[PDB]
């Protein structure tokens, strides 16, 4: 149920330093 | 990982180190997909041309790690293997087609800030994310250069490449069970997996549900980070019927 | 090698 939601990132609504690079590639 | 950067703490909590015994060394990467199952590349465990043939008792799984060489007391968890399952149609003779294996752990691992499973894609996930130009992320403790070793887990983001360009970069037969990724020479940017990273995860963050999915398994490259070459990845979704079948049976 | 010994409960 909780797969792919990282405790130190998604779970706390913090983003890592480069995830926005992947998002920007998803057109 | 060549031309990547140091992972942040907890950035890849599904990252698994396959650790060989006697002699104590990095065997491969892998990923955590539930509390009891780990995913990796078959050639990590079985590859006759290099006399590789590891059994359950030859290795350990180390989950929640960041430092490559340290024993990360109170953070990492070390698990023993109950059973290895290699895809029965893994093609080690020719092209590493269906380069995928599962490992069932003797005991479920406790999740923590540093230990957490990644999702596996369904057909819709693959159709929407597995597209040329879309980037995923590759992580591992493998070599920094083709010809040294990192202190901590390394991360690189790499674009998926069009299938004809993949095919035209190699003399190896590339199947529908593989995809390739990496920058083209004139894109300027660099980065690749390297020795020791095979078996690790290629992940993408779905912009629909904001979850991470393991789309690929680090399989093979002609050297590492060479101009006009790309890394080849096992296409996890295409192998998911096999994954489910194994987990459902065992 | 470069690896720190692990507690030999794992070994
Ligand atoms: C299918 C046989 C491939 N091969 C022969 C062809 C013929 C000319 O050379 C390529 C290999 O030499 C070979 C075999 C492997 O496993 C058996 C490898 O594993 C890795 N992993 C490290 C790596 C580095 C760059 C990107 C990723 Cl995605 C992973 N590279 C490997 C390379
Ligand atoms: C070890 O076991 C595997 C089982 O698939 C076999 O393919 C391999 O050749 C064996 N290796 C040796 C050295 O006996």
């Amino acid at each position: 149920a909780d797969c792919g939601l990282r405790p130190l990132f998604e779970k706390k609504s913090l983003e890592d330093k480069t995830e926005r690079e992947l998002l920007e590639s998803y057109i | 990982i060549v031309e990547g950067s140091d992972a942040e703490i907890g950035m890849s909590p599904w990252q698994v180190m396959l650790f060989r015994k006697s002699p104590q060394e990095l065997l491969c990467g892998a990923s955590l997909i539930s509390d009891r199952w780990v995913l990796t590349a078959a050639h990590c465990l079985l590859y006759p041309p290099w006399d590789k043939n590891f059994t359950e008792n030859d290795l350990l799984v180390r989950i929640g790690k960041h430092s490559r060489t340290r024993y990360e007391r109170n953070i990492e968890k070390i698990s023993m293997l109950e059973k290895i399952y290699i895809h029965p149609r893994y093609n080690w003779r020719e092209n590493l087609d269906r380069d995928i294996a599962l490992m069932k752990l003797k005991k479920p691992v406790a999740f923590s800030d540093y230990i957490h499973p990644v999702c596996l894609p369904d057909r819709e996930t693959a159709a929407s994310l597995l597209q040329a130009g879309y980037k995923g992320r590759v992580t591992g403790w493998g070599n920094l250069k083709e010809t040294g070793q990192p202190s901590v887990l390394q991360v690189v983001n790499l674009p998926i490449v069009e299938r004809p360009v993949c095919k035209d970069s190699t003399r190896i037969r590339i199947t529908d069970n593989m995809f390739c990724a990496g920058y083209k020479p004139d894109e300027g940017k660099r980065g690749d997996a390297c020795e020791g990273d095979s078996g690790g995860p290629f992940v993408m963050k779905s912009p629909f549900n904001n979850r991470w999915y393991q789309m690929g398994i680090v399989s093979w490259g002609e050297g590492c980070d060479r101009d006009g070459k790309y890394g080849f990845y096992t296409h996890v979704f295409r192998l998911k019927k096999w994954i489910q079948k194994v987990i459902d049976q065992f | 090698g470069d690896f720190e010994e692990i507690p030999e409960e794992y070994l």
